[PDB]
């Protein structure tokens, strides 16, 4: 009871801790399932698609694809009634997706618990765990909350490069997710987060203190110090004169580097949670009616609506094989 | 001592991976269709 | 007295540094801000496609700020230099998307002067000079979409529209033409902004959580992963990763201007008979086809 | 289709373009074997 | 707008020459 | 001595920056001679590679050839309409670059390993020595001015160049009357870089190309003589630090700009880069699509002809962005107001219909999501060369920005950091 | 931050908690009065409460209060005496409590100058006594009204007591008896656990944090049971779910009702006239809660409008006289190509996009439409403008006439109260996950945060 | 016999088995 706690809490090459009993098997299983699915397992019976290296796919097109639409929101447990212990049936119905998705959440939970456990042991504030709540919010919203709100696990994101690319394009045509204001705040968070990474790193590097005489500064007896490696005063003077404003306090700037991408991801998680209920934003019916009453009238908004229509019709026969949509060539949209 | 059981069992696991696919056992174990089995003719 | 002007312009004592790049910047910014704001509010519709079907981009012609854009120069102009004086009339200039070419041709040099101004102040402040290197990544990115991609495609109508919905329209049309998702340089660009955000949140969280001490900040991070520790190397990597990746994605847009497109794995997996077995790339290709057919105004390879 | 007498040189030609990208690697292999001093 | 072309041609000449003669001085 | 981080100040990943010091000028030479061998090694190797895999049925641009078009454009082993006569001239050129790479390679290794650490005498140069570096600039300016005239003499006398604008297709022809007139030659520099104008990329005849190279070769010779005889004047003292890394950055900025001009040149020009060798330009392949569509239907009168904003008969639709494109197969049907309706009725020779039909399959006014190609995708050599050289032009401008700032910072003494 | 004033004082946190109880009940009584003012009680068939943006009203009627003191009930009827407990006296009782809680919070804020091996154990028996008593007396109907139960078609919902379902049938979410048995069983378990923690037994931020964990997990569960539909969210109160549209659950139920009745003795005009308008209204995609938008605010009736009546079932026939079926709109599609299929599955007609060639256009296929039941019973339409008009309407399920002027409706689908509840409580769950993390970390790190 | 042996041999034993199969798929005729 405290015997195993000492062995968990020890000084080795990788820390385990109590959180490691959740993180390490679940992450290994989630990653192991993804490798298993992308190497050997087909998506022919769930999507009519070929999706492993055994099929002839490459890294860009392998996926652990979502379960078949017939499976609904079943957990698709290996011993559950859908597979009944048959591993061949289980892989064919998409049981590896639910395996990867559900083991992914528990590793992600186990990871953030590990952040808390180490911060508690070392004795520092657990802001890294707070910041990791945003990748967890994005994952839960996109991989769990969205398919659960939808008709089946089928409409979730597949665990693959191109499956994700399909997921991106599906959200344009069917959800107009670019116009979603929460996705907009997400993009601002991520580009702003990337901007902060580049400016701050360049600002530190280019306001470094001269300590040694080597022409490479990655060893000027100041890297061990930490931040005090660079001139806060000269950096503030540069940015107050180039940009107008500068982050004068090192604590606030690093608070802002925390806050900007984390809040952005949390915003995108709210937008995604809304789309679980098909709650898409921004009708702008004035432009739609005007372009339905005046052929001379066109905006970029009404052009995008036509693009999304083209997306929906041209994708969904292939993208939803269980529905067995038949769109004759004449019903398909075009600008021809 | 160390490098004896690695010269034996590292190509042994690579061969077993190779024989998993080359003998077609990977298709049966996962239900992956063979190239002539996607479209039942 | 000329030296007095030289002394004030290069002075590091003003509220904002002007410098020599900045005397070649505030005119260019003066024009490009003024024309953008006026065109965003009040420009008449622009016949972007050149086939007399005008596109309304401005606030006073039916748009809100989300849907409004300065509409790119007409396809009829192509890459022609279209200054305000070479139009027949003022209305013909506005009809053929004159303001966009005015904005883009002042905004792009102004950013290049902002680049040199950032160098110039860092030189006068005794700083190392490479913050401007970092800023060259969004500059190259915006030049690729506003300048290089129109040049490669042969028309400024293919440039990025100066608006929120026009930008989205540009994304989808580009995907249809070029399959930017399967372009590895765009793949790098995504890793650059998502990872750049990751490193930003991580560095922000790690530093702020050790305020009261890097010895407990590296006892933390050394324990969370396997056991830098060099603040110089870490901060170089924080700059380098978003910057290098954004350079590649800017080069991706630029090389796709020449139609060096993303990977095409359409019809790339075949069965024993030679039937195409669809993959996820073929599903993406069908989706991007849906964008392509609406944007096309006559296709010549589709019933 | 190349000149008839020089058909034998053949695969050596097929290596000849990528011989410069091996000198870039040997700059790192030489740097490896001096300890990156 | 034949006078405006002159206005622009002079304005570009003046500001660019400023930049050219600014770096011609040397600092 | 200066061969490790301790005594140089530069780490291994910046290890070439240890050749900046004048103590190691001999190794500076051997780096450059060995590198020029590497440039020549690829040039010989890639050409022989391209010759080895070459098949005589597909023209030149359907085989991934970028070096063989360059040799063909000099007229080396090509006949009428750019058909290859003998592949042996291409082989002779490729082998010669191998031998030149061996001489340059051997001398590059000699100076980098066996030769003296620093040169002495006439070949001893110090970066801060304004007169000596400018003297070497003078020697090098003269040499490229020599070779510009050698190229023009080859075009005028020794075999000439392939002219795509020669009647009836194209043909190698001596450029017997080069344009020496300076207002034509230097009027290209004031032409705007925009559409319809195309600053120097719009050079569309071999007389202007060869006339320009005579002007370049001579001006470079007078410039070279100027730098050998005249050391740098006092107005060029405080413009920039007179150090080695300054000169590198100034080269980097100029060579970055050169790659951009070359990328535009391969993308738009079909005179210095004939379309029988490099493929059609995207502007010209869109004209080819519309032209054969006229000759299909009939066989602005029609749905394919509209007015330009300047009021000329052009091809209609998407390709009206490409109305400034000029091609040697299209130009015989061009009257005084753009396309001529009477010449698109009965003037069209079989070769123009032959030529335009090949250039059909090269035009991106179709579909990308099924395939945009001939067979499959088909990336053109013009796309490859323009993409590669834009990438070089960008990175070298970044390298310019890097080196120029560092040159400024190191002379002023704050390249290592700030003072506490 | 600002509210950390009351950490060093228990009695002023009782005051702050009573104040919150005043605001909650005050809202609940005044929100329910706002809903009563806007409510139209005339058509429970065609303007039920889930079309009218009633948030609180279904939760009141779930538990047995279905009458207004004006006389009307949300079920179907118009009692002379509606009893004491109505929507008005539920609202009044919450407002009276709120003012009384206002008075008690003021007294606790001023007079606070008045133990947790005991308090949580006290709180757990009380909640257990409440939970057992809710299940065993209210929900059973023994000493209470019962709860709302209905048939799975949602045609005959009413208030009745429910016997506890004590087996594995009780864990079926659509079994009302399980919810009764859950509350009796967990109520006993909480009383036993509570008296355990009274007799057999540090940071208050940790207690807040663990409470937030229960709140967000429950919020997702509440959002999930709302969105998926259980016995506790009847479709007469919260409307159909998106899943009932997905599997054509009401379409199959109607066609079962018609094929049975045709097989007994009746004609198709007689069979389809026997379909209740309530039943046909459920089989219409504008009643699916997955058709709305983020900023399409208000009631479903602010969208498509007030339904006037069912038009009847449209039956489509081509020139061959073979039966055609419009492919119904999925939830995913804002607009959907109008394609008509025969019984085998072949496209026979469509409404084409341009209309460039149709080969399959309505004009050239000669498609007619006939209606059975409803308003247009016995009518046949043969003109293409009529048939194309009804083919678009048929793609949304059973066609209804809408009056768009009663509520000045804008034609844009709203989500129901079910969709609005599920969305907000997912947002509430996501937010309260963050608050749980924030307060969990602050409680676990109270020595490095202070 | 604790974590160090089990961590390396749970992540390299399948990783060379998988790399053995992925190497074998390259020589698949279809
Ligand atoms: C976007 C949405 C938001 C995110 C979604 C997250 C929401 C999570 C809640 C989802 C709600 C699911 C409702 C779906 C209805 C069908 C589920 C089902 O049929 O599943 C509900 C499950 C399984 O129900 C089974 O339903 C079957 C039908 C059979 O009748 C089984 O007997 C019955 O158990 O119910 C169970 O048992 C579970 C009960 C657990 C009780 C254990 C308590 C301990 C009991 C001590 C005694
Ligand atoms: C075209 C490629 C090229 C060429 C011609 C050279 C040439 C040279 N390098 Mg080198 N180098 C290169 C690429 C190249 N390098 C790359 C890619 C790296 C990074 C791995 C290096 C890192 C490097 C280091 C660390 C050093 C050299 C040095 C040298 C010089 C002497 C080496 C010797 O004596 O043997 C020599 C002239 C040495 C030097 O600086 O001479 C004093 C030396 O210290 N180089
Ligand atoms: C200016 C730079 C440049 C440009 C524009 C090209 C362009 C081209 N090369 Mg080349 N090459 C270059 C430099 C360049 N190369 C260098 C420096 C090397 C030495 C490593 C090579 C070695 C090389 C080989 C061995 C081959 C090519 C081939 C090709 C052609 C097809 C490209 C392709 O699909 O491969 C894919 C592109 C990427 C993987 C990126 C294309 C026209 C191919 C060809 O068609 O031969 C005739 C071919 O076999 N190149
Ligand atoms: C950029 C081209 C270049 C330049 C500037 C030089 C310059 C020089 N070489 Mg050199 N060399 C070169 C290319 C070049 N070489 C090539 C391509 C080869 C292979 C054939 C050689 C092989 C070579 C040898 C064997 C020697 C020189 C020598 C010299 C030095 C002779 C000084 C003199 O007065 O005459 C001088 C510094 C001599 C020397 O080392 O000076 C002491 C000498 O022994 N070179
Ligand atoms: C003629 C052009 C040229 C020349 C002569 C130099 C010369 C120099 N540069 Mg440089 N630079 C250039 C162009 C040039 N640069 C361009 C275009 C850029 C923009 C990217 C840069 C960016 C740059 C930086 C950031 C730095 C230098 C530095 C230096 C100095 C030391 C570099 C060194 O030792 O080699 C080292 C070589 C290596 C470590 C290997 C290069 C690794 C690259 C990234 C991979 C190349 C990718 C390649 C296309 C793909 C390979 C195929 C694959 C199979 C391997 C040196 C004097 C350093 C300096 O300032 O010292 C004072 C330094 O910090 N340069
Ligand atoms: C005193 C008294 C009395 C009286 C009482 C009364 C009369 C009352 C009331 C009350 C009321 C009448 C109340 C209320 C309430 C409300 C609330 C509590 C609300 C709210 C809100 C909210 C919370 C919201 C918010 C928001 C908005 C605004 C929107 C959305 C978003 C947000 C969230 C921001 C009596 C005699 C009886 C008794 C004794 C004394
Ligand atoms: C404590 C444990 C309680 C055990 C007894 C609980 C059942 O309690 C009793 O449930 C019955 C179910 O028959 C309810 O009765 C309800 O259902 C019956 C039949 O099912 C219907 O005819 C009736 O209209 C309805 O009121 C009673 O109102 C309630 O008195
Ligand atoms: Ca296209
Ligand atoms: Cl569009
Ligand atoms: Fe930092």
């Amino acid at each position: 009871i405290k015997q195993l706690d000492d062995w968990l809490k020890r000084d080795r090459f990788v820390f385990i801790g109590w959180s490691g009993l959740l993180l390490f098997p679940c992450s290994f299983l989630a990653i192991g399932a993804w490798f298993t699915g992308t190497t050997f397992v087909t998506s022919w019976y769930t999507h009519g698609l070929v999706s492993s290296y055994l099929e002839g796919c490459n890294f860009l097109t392998v996926a652990v694809s979502t379960p078949a639409e017939s499976m609904g929101h079943s957990l698709l447990l290996l011993w559950g009634p859908e597979a009944s212990g048959d591993f061949v049936r289980w892989c064919q119905i998409g049981g590896l997706w639910t395996f990867t998705a559900l083991h992914g959440v528990f590793g992600l939970i186990g990871f953030m618990l590990r952040q808390i456990e180490i911060a508690r042991l070392v004795g520092i504030r657990p802001y890294n765990a707070i910041a990791f709540s945003a990748p967890i919010a994005v994952y839960c919203a996109t991989f769990l909350i969205y398919p659960l709100g939808q008709s089946s696990w089928f409409f979730g994101p597949g665990f693959g490069v191109s499956a994700i690319f399909r997921f991106l394009l599906f959200f344009q045509g069917f959800h107009n997710y670019t116009l979603n204001p929460f996705h907009m705040m997400g993009v601002t968070g991520v580009l702003g987060g990337a901007l902060l990474c580049a400016i701050h790193g360049a600002t530190v590097q280019n306001t470094l203190f001269r300590d040694n005489q080597s022409k490479n500064t990655f060893k000027g007896f100041s890297t061990d110090q930490g931040e005090e490696t660079y001139s806060m005063v000269t950096a503030n003077r540069f940015w107050s004169q180039i940009f107008g404003i500068a982050f004068s306090n090192k604590r606030w700037l690093h608070f802002f580097m925390l806050f900007v991408p984390v809040t952005g991801l949390w915003m995108s998680a709210i937008g995604m949670a809304g789309l679980a209920f098909n709650l898409r934003a921004y009708d702008f019916v004035s432009q739609e009616i005007r372009a339905a009453e005046d052929p001379e009238f066109e905006t970029f908004y009404t052009k995008n609506i036509l693009l999304n229509e083209g997306l929906r019709a041209w994708l969904s026969e292939m993208d939803q094989p269980a529905k067995k949509f038949v769109f004759p060539d004449e019903v398909l949209p075009r600008g021809f | 001592r160390y490098w004896i059981i690695h010269s034996i069992t590292i190509p042994a696991l690579f061969i077993a991976g190779w024989l998993f696919v080359s003998t077609g056992l990977a298709y049966d174990a996962f239900g992956t269709p063979r190239p002539n089995e996607y479209y039942p003719s | 007295t000329w030296d007095r002007f030289c002394n004030w312009v290069t002075s590091t004592e003003n509220r904002l540094y002007i410098g020599w790049f900045g005397v070649l910047m505030l005119p260019l910014l003066g024009v490009s801000i003024t024309v953008f704001v006026t065109a965003f509010i009040a420009a008449p519709p622009v016949d972007i496609d050149g086939i007399r079907e005008p596109l309304s981009g401005s606030l006073l012609y039916g748009n809100n700020i989300i849907t409004a854009a300065v509409v790119p120069t007409s396809n009829a102009i192509g890459l022609h230099f279209y200054p305000i004086w070479e139009a027949a009339t003022l209305d013909e200039w506005l009809y053929n998307g004159g303001p966009y070419q005015m904005i883009a041709f002042h905004y792009i040099p102004a950013l290049l002067c902002y680049l040199g101004r950032e160098w110039e102040l860092s030189y006068r402040l005794g700083m190392r000079p490479w913050i401007c290197i970092a800023y060259s990544a969004p500059v190259a990115a915006t030049i690729s979409v506003f300048l290089i991609y129109p040049i490669g495609q042969g028309s400024f109508s293919d440039g990025l529209p100066m608006g929120i919905s026009g930008t989205f329209n540009f994304m989808f049309v580009f995907q249809a033409e070029h399959n930017i998702l399967m372009h590895p340089f765009h793949m790098l660009g995504v890793a650059g902004v998502l990872g750049g955000s990751l490193f930003c949140a991580m560095h922000g969280s790690l530093v702020t959580s050790s305020l009261v001490n890097i010895l407990a900040a590296h006892g933390y991070f050394g324990r969370l992963i396997f056991q830098f520790n060099n603040s110089r190397q870490l901060h170089f990597f924080l700059a380098a990763w978003p910057v290098v990746c954004i350079w590649f994605v800017a080069l991706g847009i630029s090389t796709m201007a020449f139609n060096l497109n993303g990977f095409n794995f359409n019809h790339s997996v075949l069965d024993s008979q030679g039937r195409v077995l669809p993959s996820w790339a073929d599903v993406v290709n069908r989706a991007s086809l849906g964008f392509e057919v609406m944007h096309e105004r006559n296709a010549h390879n589709f019933p | 289709e190349l000149p008839e007498a020089y058909r034998a040189f053949g695969p050596l030609i097929d290596v000849l373009p990528i011989l410069p990208i091996f000198f870039l690697l040997l700059a790192f292999v030489w740097q490896a074997s001096v300890g990156f001093r | 707008m034949v006078t405006l072309k002159i206005v622009v041609y002079l304005t570009v000449s003046f500001f660019v020459g400023l930049f050219i003669f600014g770096f011609l001085s040397g600092d | 001595p200066g061969y490790d981080e301790a005594t140089s100040g530069y780490a291994w990943w910046a290890g070439n920056a240890r050749l900046i010091t004048p103590e190691l000028t001999g190794r500076f030479l051997g780096a450059h001679v060995a590198h020029a061998g590497l440039v020549a090694l690829w040039a010989g190797g890639m050409l022989l590679f391209e010759v080895s895999h070459f098949n005589l049925s597909k023209p030149m641009y359907e085989q991934g050839c970028i070096l063989m078009p360059h040799i063909a454009t000099l007229g080396i082993g090509v006949g009428q309409s750019g058909e290859i006569t003998s592949m042996f001239p291409f082989f002779a050129i490729g082998v010669a670059h191998l031998i030149g790479s061996a001489v340059l390679g051997i001398g590059g290794m000699y100076h980098a390993i066996k030769g003296p650490e620093k040169l002495y005498g006439f070949f001893q140069f110090d970066w801060t020595d304004r007169a000596k570096v400018a003297q070497i600039l003078g020697f090098h300016i003269a040499i490229l001015g020599i070779f510009a005239l050698l190229f023009a003499a080859k075009a005028m006398y020794w075999g000439g160049l392939y002219d795509p604008w020669a009647p009836g297709g194209g043909d190698v022809r001596l450029v017997t009357n080069p344009t020496l007139d300076p207002r034509i030659i230097f009027g290209y520099l004031i032409k705007r870089p925009t559409g319809g104008e195309g600053w120097i990329v719009s050079v569309n005849n071999l007389e202007d190309i060869i006339g320009g190279h005579i002007w370049i070769g001579c001006i470079l010779i007078a410039g070279g003589i100027w730098h050998i005889l005249v050391p740098p004047l006092r107005w060029t003292y405080n413009l920039f630090p007179w150090t080695g890394e300054t000169y590198l950055s100034q080269s980097l900025g100029n060579v970055a700009g050169q790659a951009f001009i070359a990328a535009a040149f391969i993308w738009f020009n079909n005179t210095a880069y004939p379309s029988v060798f490099y493929g059609p330009t995207v502007p010209e392949s869109s004209q080819a699509q519309s032209f054969v569509f006229l000759m299909r239907d009939q066989g602005g009168l029609g749905k394919y002809l509209q007015r330009s904003p300047t009021g000329e008969i052009i091809f209609g639709g998407e390709t009206m962005r490409f109305w400034d494109a000029r091609a040697p197969w299209l130009e015989p049907l061009r009257g005084k107001n753009g396309l001529d309706l009477d010449k698109l009725q009965h003037d069209v020779q079989p070769w123009q219909l032959r030529r335009a039909a090949e250039y059909m399959t090269h035009s991106p006014i179709g579909s990308l999501n099924s395939v945009a190609g001939l067979a499959f995708n088909y990336v053109s050599p013009r796309t490859w060369l323009a993409s590669a050289h834009f990438i070089f032009g960008f990175f070298f401008l970044v390298g310019h920005l890097w080196h120029a700032g560092r040159a400024r910072a190191a002379a002023a003494g704050f390249e290592t950091g700030l003072d506490r | 931050r600002v509210h950390t004033s009351v950490l060093n004082d228990p009695g002023r946190l009782i005051a702050v908690h009573i104040m919150h109880n005043a605001l909650c009940a005050g809202f609940a009584g005044s929100m329910l009065l706002f809903e009563l003012a806007l409510f139209d009680p005339s058509d429970p068939v065609l303007n039920p409460m889930w079309r009218q943006g009633c948030f609180l009203m279904p939760f009141v009627s779930r538990l047995g209060v279905v009458n207004s003191w004006q006389g009307w009930s949300v079920t179907g009827e118009t009692f002379t005496n509606p009893g004491f407990w109505t929507f008005e006296t539920v609202a009044i009782a919450h407002i009276i409590f709120s003012g009384l809680s206002f008075l008690a919070a003021c007294w606790h804020w001023v007079y606070w100058d008045v133990d947790l091996p005991k308090v949580f154990g006290i709180h757990l028996t009380l909640a257990g006594i409440l939970c057992f008593g809710f299940g065993a007396f209210h929900l059973t109907g023994l000493f209470g009204p019962g709860m709302w139960v209905s048939d799975p078609l949602g045609l005959t919902g009413h208030i009745q007591g429910v016997a506890p379902e004590w087996g594995a049938a009780g864990f079926d979410p659509h079994n009302p008896g399980g919810v009764v048995a859950h509350h009796i069983a967990l109520g006993i378990v909480a009383i036993i656990g509570g008296l355990f923690h009274i007799f057999v037994r540090g940071n208050i931020e940790g207690t807040l944090a663990s409470g937030l964990a229960v709140f967000f997990s429950g919020a997702f569960i509440a959002a999930g049971t709302m969105w998926y539909g259980t016995a506790t969210t009847p479709i007469e109160l919260w409307g159909p779910t998106r899943y009932q549209w997905d599997q054509g659950f009401f379409q199959q139920a109607i066609s079962r009702q018609v094929k049975a009745s045709i097989s007994d003795g009746k004609s198709p005009s007689e069979a389809w006239s026997e379909i209740p308008t309530k039943l046909a209204f459920y089989d219409y995609i504008g009643n699916s809660p997955a058709k709305g938008g983020l900023f399409r605010v208000g009631r479903m009736v602010d969208g498509d409008g007030l339904p006037t009546g069912w038009l009847g079932h449209p039956v489509f026939k081509d020139g061959e006289g073979r039966e055609l079926t419009v492919r119904r709109m999925p939830n995913f599609f804002e607009n959907f190509p109008v394609v008509l299929f025969d019984q085998d599955g072949i496209v026979r007609a469509d409404i084409p996009f341009r209309q460039a060639e149709s080969k399959y256009g309505i004009e050239q296929t000669g498609v007619t439409v006939s209606f059975y039941g409803g308003e247009l019973d016995g009518q046949t339409f043969s003109d293409p403008k009529d048939v194309k008009k009804y083919a678009r309407r048929a793609q949304l399920g059973e066609p209804f006439e809408f009056d768009r002027s009663v509520y000045d409706s804008d034609g844009l689908f709203r989500t129901s109260n079910r969709g609005f509840f599920a969305f907000f409580h997912v947002i509430f769950g996501l937010l309260w996950f963050f608050g749980h993390i924030w307060h969990g970390l602050r409680a676990l790190f109270q020595d490095v945060f202070s | 016999f604790t974590i160090r042996w089990l961590a390396i041999h749970a992540l390299a034993i399948p990783s060379v088995f998988f790399l053995g199969s992925i190497a074998a798929m390259q020589f698949i005729q279809r």
